[PDB]
């Protein structure tokens, strides 16, 4: 039950679908 | 005691949380444990509200699960207040019943931090799901815009060379453009200031401004960040854009080039609306005089029906793919000049304390913004109306057609879609049918969508502001055509680049049992009846 | 040690929902045709009970509503709130006609006399405070609880007001004098749930301790009722004897009142888009009928339990 | 359905370019504080939004008390007792030493003028050797045993990621030492053999002696490290016999 | 504190009698009486039933894409609740109209 | 996959799926009768 | 006229300082940042003049600004050199 | 738009002491800066989370990738290789032409000095706590006791 300090700021994958559209429109 | 008035709602709700907060943490803890510490998870439990409300994932690495099942169910009960609290000044906001600046400042907040939130879920969810526009959709309309700029025969726009004729001239245009908004001679502030110091250095000194400008759309593909904040217009907001201002020198010579080399060569054809050749009245005067000067226009004798269509594409600014926009505009201009135009719409837009990453839409206060959205509804309207109507409303290359004209009667008669306009983003399109067309139409819409209780009348909309005699008759043939009618206009369009609905739209019908032809061009409701009805 | 009587289990059948805050009470007509919800939303609705259709919403309260009563003998409906503000509202045209005012603090809790037709209140301010209905006038101010008095109840028998509290005592006070009687100290943590039984002479208090069974009107320490070690809010008793604890964690057990055996733990799913911290029983309250077990879960829902009856005891056996 | 769908009048190369891209085409590891998958997921939309709380995994070299390792160098029968509960790295890097012949046979890694003397390390260039991983496992010095004082004794590195199978007793108190090599804990016996082998004569330039200590062997007087192996193993047999 | 003299103008006289509930209105000597149970049933047994030369082509054949709004049906969606006031339908109704 | 768009986006599981097709799923807005409708009808 | 939704002004205020007294709070303000950077690293080459400037001991050199010592961390070579 | 180092060491003094989130306290300190500038000269080059060391295969066979995947969206691939846009920018341009207190007791004393100064020479409906006990609560009695 310990709880540490509150530390107050005020005080990624990408789709393969992605590079298959790409490839076509080279194509 | 003192009552809870207006003005002391939000604290004493706020105090009221701190005190339930209270009486969870003291029997959740169990037998032992002098040091409670419940000033620190109420400071976690601010914390946790500040890093939601900025759309901030928040998570302590080590904390015990009942306290962060604590948190995050009192969180969301405060969320929840809020946004209820938002929706509710929102509806009174527009009906005008509160007057109130503390009230609408509040409220403008609110809504921005709620649209940041849903357009950071729509970022993410656009690069985690992938692009929406497929494979084939994106080649196909690649494909049509290449065939249509082969058959017009155009001349690609191409870098802005090293001594231009008129590159002092688009300098000065648009540096009035942007001293335009700072003609006040009001008391401003730094930022203000800055822009107009850097239009006096580049208008003292246009030669390296140029040279600058340039350089710029040469090299840079990283930009800073921008601002964005939101006008409220009592019934919708409109989100403002703050660009770095020699950002805003080059994007608007960039605009003022760019434009130019498409009016010299002729990249847009005249159904694209707001042209500079009229105003909008007479716009409106022009559509009517090209709906009245037809062949036949108003005989019904056989069963020949006019259908007029309004409508929007919708959400057509935040559905415009950037790796398919670089390649559309590699089509048109140099490619420097595309990748500048694909990478300034890359940017992190900041708000306060939320910054994200723009990666599917388009930003509207770019300088060239109106360039690329009138762009891309050439590209709609290809696909709506077919190449071969498209060639056949231009006219040929040589000899071009003016906007509501054609070469011939025969070419007019060619096609059921006598006119076209489009004004930005609205889509106004002018049908005449015969019996024998309408009938199939309606057959294959019935084949496709069957009714046969008729209830087609009550989800149609019609003009509440003309009398009883003045508005449509909904007979079922009539009512059947138009959303035939609308129903192979929404076919055309694919629902990943963007949707036409029909709450939005409105479909009006002239035939031998309505003798009025309604529409809604502008800002102008307008009837049209003809002197033999 | 005698075996327990075979209660048949209940299972969920219905889940309401339509709130747009955390349901916080549940009070049901002695007529039986309707019930009633006070939530978060700051309103109050009248629900169907059989159709489950929303009959009506009233607004009015500007905070959270912690509790809602129905008078027995008027056609009166009573709510409090977190607003400091008691309201008694006329169902007659469905409009507020009574404040009760003066407490200091968030009230959490109300009960009715079924007899005198007077008023007490529970509040955060370490007061009960107990109300004539007509002259609107505290005419006594039971104070001596040194934290917030999460609930009270209220009977004929002496003695008639019974608080529990957060400073982990139950008082039992005398209602003309205004002075408390007994002082029960037996709990570790805060008694947030008391309910009396409708014929026993007997009642039990609930605390994430334990349960207690007590005997009126002394105050004497019957049976301990162990298990179901959650927040318990809620305590509410069968006239056939099964007594039904409510959590905040949103598990629920089922008892025989008399043998104080747990012979079912129900723990119900959440609304479709929810977090699991959104699990937990506010309140909960039987029918007229004893048939239905009515609770407002705290994921803006209220979930209808019925009774089971294909089940038997050999397929429900009692344990030891 | 068909990638056709949605698609007619199709131009030619359009068909093309389809036909060329397609021809182209647990139980004890409850750490009780859960992921913070829920909370960032409920407090930001950035992620994808899961409602059910998960909790987090935690081995960490859970064992009993300190262990005990009894070294026979050349210097004699040493024996030194390492803290798991100052540093479990190190103790479980001097326990793989002594154990997969790391610093069995192995030569003395360096030897300071009555500073510091290492051994352990199968090279003897000061930080050779291996540790149970094979690689070297990380360090982290403790402030309630660090090393520091007569007969530290410290899994010997350059910093972080760097203590293998060094082992170094140290004879005086540096803050050299300290936050750079894991300190296992002190020597508990031989402290006359290590003060002679740290008082002899040492070449100062690699910082060895020119006699080095070599360990001849090793012995587990008190093994934490093998101990809770073979707890973690008795965990994995308890659940073994069905999951195959 | 009953000693003092000042007099608040909510304190007033106010609703001085009570209204006790009538015949019909569901007076207690003819709730006790009753049996909710078999009226319950009946009460959702009727809830349950009333609960139930030159040849041309077509005129829009030289389109690009075709039948784009097939599996476009909302039907039962709009009557989906969802606890979430970020991803609620009346929530995204909201944004989309308030914000252009 | 056939790619689902941002404006359907089906997070959460439907009501049938998590409470199984025993419950009657319920929702509820609007109040079926006006304000001006008293609960308990006075006598006339 | 709208009182309660006017600009802040309180009376008896004296106004906003000028070019000069602003500089000199900077200046000020930065010499007590500087001195709050210099006692957590705990540098004992910091030195201030009997004119009131600041030196650096260990490489024996002025600073005219508090940044020119601030920006003066060659000071390892010459730290090395000072050593012995 | 220059930066300095003594500005730079100035705005490394003002992050580490006031914190991240504000900018216009830090902005206040560094003459002729506004506070978008100095956010975005930490967010760009100040940073001590910037990897400023050399690419490895895997950041360019990855930077080359995402490059040709999504083009010139540099803001969107950067948080992908953990770099900035204008290193990886530049980075990939380079590959490409390679591939080519005490106050108050003084004011206590003079007003001591000044008492005895007045001696030498009402009580505002207050408790005086030297004269008597101030809430004098007796102790329970039970069972012994005989006093002093
Ligand atoms: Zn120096």
């Amino acid at each position: 039950w310990k709880i540490p300090p509150c530390i107050s700021n005020w005080k990624v994958h990408i789709n393969e679908n992605f590079a298959k559209l790409a490839e076509a429109l080279y194509i | 005691a003192k009552t809870v008035t207006k003005q002391r709602v939000e604290s004493h709700f706020d105090l009221e949380l701190r005190a339930a907060v209270m009486h969870d943490i003291l029997d959740m803890m169990p037998e032992g444990i002098k040091q409670n510490k419940a000033r620190t998870i109420l400071q976690h439990l601010s914390e946790a509200w500040r890093c939601w409300k900025a759309n901030i994932p928040w998570k302590v690495p080590g904390l015990p699960t009942p306290i962060e099942n604590m948190i995050l169910r009192y969180v969301k009960a405060k969320a929840d207040w809020w946004t209820n609290t938002a929706h509710y000044n929102r509806e009174r906001i527009r009906r005008g019943a509160t007057v109130d600046k503390t009230v609408c400042k509040k409220n403008l907040g609110r809504l921005t931090r709620l649209y940041l939130k849903a357009e950071q879920e729509r970022q993410h969810n656009y690069l985690k799901d992938g692009p929406y526009i497929t494979a084939e959709e994106a080649v196909a309309v690649y494909t049509t815009t290449v065939h249509w700029l082969e058959s017009r025969r155009f001349s690609p726009i191409p870098f802005p060379p090293l001594s231009y004729k008129h590159d002092t001239k688009l300098l000065i245009l648009a540096l009035e453009r942007l001293k335009e908004a700072y003609s006040v001679k009001s008391r401003l502030n730094q930022s203000q200031r800055e822009e107009l110091g850097l239009i006096e250095q580049a208008y003292d000194n246009p030669h390296e401004a140029l040279s600058r400008i340039k350089r710029h759309l040469l090299t840079q593909r990283a930009f800073k960040e921008v601002g964005i904040e939101f006008m409220d217009l009592y019934s919708h907001l409109v989100p403002v854009y703050d660009v770095e201002p020699l950002e805003k020198i080059t994007d608007a010579y960039l605009d003022q080039y760019l434009w130019y080399e498409a009016d010299k060569r002729r990249l847009f054809p005249p159904w694209i609306k707001p042209a500079d050749t009229e105003p909008p009245p007479l716009l409106v005067y022009k559509w009517c005089q090209g709906i009245n000067n037809l062949q036949d226009v108003w005989e019904t004798s056989e069963g020949e029906c006019n259908v007029m269509l309004e409508s929007r594409f919708e959400k057509m600014y935040e559905k415009i793919d950037l790796t398919l926009l670089n390649r559309l505009l590699r089509l048109i201009v140099d490619h420097n000049i595309a990748d500048y135009m694909t990478a300034k719409n890359n940017v992190v837009i900041n708000y306060k304390d939320m910054n994200h990453t723009n990666s599917y839409g388009i930003i509207r206060g770019l300088q060239f913004a109106s360039f690329i959205v009138q762009y891309y509804g050439l590209v709609m309207d290809l696909l709506v109306l077919g190449l071969h109507r498209a060639s056949e409303m231009a006219g040929p290359p040589q000899m071009p057609n003016d906007f509501l004209s054609f070469q011939d009667i025969a070419t007019e008669a060619a096609h059921p879609i006598r006119l076209f306009c489009r004004y930005i983003d609205r889509i106004h399109i002018f049908f005449r049918f015969t019996a024998d067309e309408a009938r199939d139409l309606i057959q294959r819409y019935l084949t496709e969508h069957p009714d046969p209780n008729n209830e087609n009348i009550v989800g149609y909309n019609n003009k509440k502001c003309w009398p009883r005699d003045a508005r449509m008759r909904l007979m079922k043939h009539d009512v059947n055509l138009g959303r035939a009618v609308f129903w192979d206009i929404k076919n055309r369009l694919p629902r990943s680049v963007t949707t036409v609905q029909w709450e939005n739209s409105f479909v009006s019908v002239y035939s031998k049992d309505n003798p009025n032809l309604l529409f809604n061009m502008c800002g102008f409701e307008c009837r049209i009846l003809p002197k033999c009805r | 040690m005698p075996k327990p009587q075979w209660h048949p289990p209940w299972k969920l059948y219905r889940v309401i929902s339509g709130h747009l805050g955390w349901v916080r009470c549940i009070a049901v007509e002695p007529g039986n045709q309707w019930f009633v919800t006070g939530s978060a939303d700051r309103t109050i609705k009248i629900w169907d009970l059989a159709s489950g259709k929303l009959k009506l919403s009233l607004t009015g309260h500007i905070s959270t509503v912690r509790g809602v009563i129905v008078s027995t003998r008027s056609p009166y409906l009573f709510s409090c709130g977190e607003d400091k503000q008691v309201k008694c509202w006329d169902l007659e045209y469905n409009k507020v006609i009574r404040h009760y005012h003066g407490h200091l603090s968030a009230v959490y809790g109300l009960d009715l006399h079924p007899t005198i037709d007077v008023l007490v209140t529970c509040s955060r301010d370490s007061t009960a405070r107990i109300w004539d209905v007509r002259t609107k006038a505290s005419v006594h101010t039971l104070s001596g609880h040194t934290n917030a008095v999460a609930t009270v109840r209220c009977q004929a028998a002496e003695p008639q007001i019974i608080t529990g509290s957060h400073d982990t005592t139950i008082r039992l006070w005398d209602l003309v004098a205004g002075k408390t009687r007994v002082t029960l100290t037996n709990h570790k943590k805060s008694v947030r749930a008391v309910v009396l039984h409708p014929r026993h002479y007997t009642f039990a208090s609930g605390s994430p301790d334990n349960i207690k069974q007590w005997k009126f009107p002394d105050g004497s320490f019957i049976q301990n009722l162990s298990g179901h070690n959650a927040i318990i809010n809620t305590l509410t008793v069968n006239s056939d004897g099964v007594l039904v604890s409510g959590a905040d964690n949103g598990t629920m057990h089922l008892w025989d009142w008399r043998t104080g055996y747990n012979f079912q733990r129900v723990h119900a799913a959440v609304q479709p888009g929810s977090l699991d911290s959104e699990s937990g029983i506010f309140a909960c309250a039987f029918d007229q009928s004893e048939s239905r077990l009515l609770t407002a879960e705290a994921d803006k829902t209220i979930k209808v339990y019925r009774e089971d009856d294909t089940a038997t005891e050999e397929t429900h056996p009692v344990s030891w | 359905q068909d990638p056709s769908y949605y698609l007619k009048n199709t131009n030619a190369e359009t068909r093309e370019t389809l036909q060329e891209l397609y021809k182209e085409f647990d139980k004890l590891n409850a750490a009780h504080y859960s992921t913070g998958k829920v909370s960032a997921s409920f407090t930001s939309t950035a992620m994808v939004p899961e409602t059910t709380h998960e909790a987090a995994a935690i081995r960490y070299q859970f064992v009993k008390k300190k262990g005990y390792v009894r070294l026979h160098t050349n210097k004699g029968d040493l024996n030194l007792e390492l803290h798991c509960d100052l540093t479990p790295k190190t103790c479980e890097n001097f326990i793989r030493l002594c154990k997969k012949h790391y610093y069995d046979g192995t030569i003395f890694h360096r030897s300071i003028r009555n500073f510091v003397i290492q051994g352990g390390d199968p090279t003897g260039t000061g930080t050779g050797g291996e540790s149970y991983w094979g690689k070297p496992f990380k360090d982290e010095f403790r402030p309630n045993l660090s090393h520091t004082g007569r007969g530290i004794l410290s899994m010997a590195n350059s910093g972080p990621n760097s203590n293998r199978s060094q082992f170094f007793i140290t004879f005086r108190s540096c803050a050299y030492l300290d936050k750079k090599h894991t300190i296992f804990g002190r020597v508990v016996g031989g402290f006359d053999v290590l003060t002679a082998m740290e008082n002899v004569e040492s070449d100062p330039k690699t910082d060895r002696p020119k006699e080095e200590i070599r360990i001849d062997a090793t012995t587990v007087f008190v093994d934490p490290y093998e101990e809770a192996d073979a707890q973690i193993a008795q965990e994995r047999k308890t659940q073994l016999k069905v999951a195959p | 504190s009953q000693l003092s003299k000042q007099y608040s103008s909510r304190d007033l006289p106010s609703h001085t009698k009570i209204k006790y509930r009538q015949t019909t209105q569901d007076a207690p000597e003819e709730v006790r009486n009753r049996d909710f149970r078999r009226e319950l049933e009946e009460r959702e047994r009727a809830a349950a039933r009333e609960k139930n030369f030159k040849v041309k082509r077509r005129w829009d054949d030289d389109v690009v894409f075709k039948n784009c709004a097939k599996g476009v049906d909302d039907q039962k969606k709009d009557k989906r609740f969802v606890n979430d006031t970020l991803r609620s339908e009346f929530h995204k109704k909201f944004m989309e109209k308030y914000i252009k | 996959m056939e790619v689902v768009l941002h404006e359907d986006k089906k997070y959460y599981p439907t009501a049938e799926e998590v409470y199984g097709p025993e419950v009657e799923t319920i929702v509820q807005e609007e109040d079926t009768q006006p304000l001006t409708e008293p609960i308990i009808k006075p006598v006339k | 006229m709208d009182f309660q939704h006017r600009p802040g002004g309180k009376t008896g205020s004296g106004g906003v300082a000028s070019s000069s007294e602003s500089n000199r709070d900077r200046r000020e303000r930065l010499r007590q940042l500087a001195l709050e950077t210099i006692d957590i690293n705990k540098d004992p080459y910091f030195m201030k003049n009997h004119l009131g400037s600041y030196e650096c001991k260990l490489c024996l050199t002025l600073h005219n600004n508090e940044g020119s010592y601030l920006a003066h961390t060659k000071h390892q070579t010459n730290l090395a050199r000072r050593a012995a | 738009g220059v930066w300095r180092n003594t500005e730079d060491e100035i705005l490394k003094a003002a992050v580490m002491k006031y914190g991240k989130n504000q900018w216009s306290r830090i902005a206040s300190l560094l003459h002729r800066k506004s506070a978008k500038q100095c956010k975005a000269r930490w967010y760009e080059w100040l940073d001590p989370s910037i990897k400023k060391t050399e690419w490895s295969r895997e950041e360019e066979e990855k930077l080359l990738h995402l490059a040709k995947l999504m083009p010139t969206q540099w803001r969107t691939i950067a948080p992908i290789i953990g770099r900035t846009a204008a290193q990886c920018l530049e980075h990939y341009e380079f590959l490409l032409d390679k591939a080519a207190k005490a106050r108050e007791k003084q004011l206590e004393e003079a007003r001591r000095l000044a008492a005895l100064q007045k001696r030498r020479e009402k009580r505002k409906r207050g408790v005086d706590y030297n004269a008597e006990i101030p809430f004098e609560k007796k102790p329970a009695l039970g069972f012994y006791d005989t006093s002093e």
